[PDB]
């Protein structure tokens, strides 16, 4: 019960890099750049309410 | 900027004088027994103008 | 957003920031900044959920 700090500082205090932190809460989306264009790993269920 | 805008915009007027709020929204080394009286002195009593006497100090 | 408002970038700065938040006074070192954080949630003599 003291002053507030960003709750990612304890994660870094547990030896977690920023990239690792990002791969612990969110689902990643991979894009490919082939044939001079932009593709996407589409997931139909994710397109809910957009 | 930071301290002034946050303090003024928030405390309007925080109703029950929510002390346990902006004291964390302040810099430097915390948990002092010095900065305390400088906040319980401004909020009420000489309202409106006192909030203009705070930043200038 | 939490990462966006996070000053620290690694483990050292994190442990040091926590050390300065908990014990604001003496200059944060290596042993102190680490041992303090360890004796908060990772030591039986300083933490116990029974």
């Amino acid at each position: 019960r003291r002053r507030k700090l960003p709750a990612t500082i304890i994660l870094r205090a547990l030896n977690y890099t920023t990239e690792q932190i990002l791969d612990l809460f969110f689902e990643k989306v991979i894009f490919e750049i082939r044939d001079n264009k932009l593709q996407m790993e589409l997931v139909p269920e994710r397109l809910r309410g957009e | 900027q930071s301290q002034l805008k946050l303090l003024v915009t928030r405390g309007k007027e925080q109703g029950y004088l929510t002390y346990a709020e902006v004291n964390d929204h302040l810099p430097e080394d915390i948990v002092d027994s010095d900065q305390i009286e400088d906040i319980i002195q401004m909020i009420n009593d000489m309202g409106i103008q006192v909030m203009e006497e705070a930043p200038d100090a | 957003e939490t990462l966006r408002v996070d000053p620290t970038n690694d483990r050292l700065s994190a442990l040091v920031e926590i050390y300065r938040m908990m014990r604001p006074g003496e200059p944060p070192t290596r042993e102190a900044a680490e041992s303090l954080f360890e004796n908060l949630f990772f030591s039986e003599d300083r933490y116990d959920l029974s």
